[PDB]
């Protein structure tokens, strides 16, 4: 979903502004980023038993 | 049945402004210190800014 966050008055009508946010923001990656900064590609396994 | 709580009638809102907006900072070797209490903070703030 990409409602928008609501900090201040409750109406939004779905319209970016003040007290209203988008809920997603992109990463920035370089290749002259540092270690901290780099991406890291994540896998995670879960075993079901 | 019911859930009820009290506090103070009357109370004064927790001056973070001072803190937060405070013109300017001290170094990390004299970092500031500020202490509060007896007065109403609202901590919504912190993460919804
Ligand atoms: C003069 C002053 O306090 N300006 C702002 C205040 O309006 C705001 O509520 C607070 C919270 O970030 O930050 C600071």
């Amino acid at each position: 979903s990409t409602e928008i966050y609501q900090a201040g008055s409750t109406p939004c009508n779905g319209v970016e502004g003040f007290n209203c946010y988008f809920p997603l923001q992109s990463y920035g990656f370089q290749p002259t980023n540092g270690v901290g900064y780099q991406p890291y590609r994540v896998v995670v396994l879960s075993f079901e038993l | 049945t019911e859930s009820i709580v009290r506090f103070p009638n009357i109370t004064n809102l927790c001056p973070f402004g001072e803190v937060f907006n405070a013109t300017r900072f001290a170094s990390v070797y004299a970092w500031n210190r500020k202490r509060i209490s007896n007065c109403v903070a609202d901590y919504s703030v912190l993460y919804n800014s």
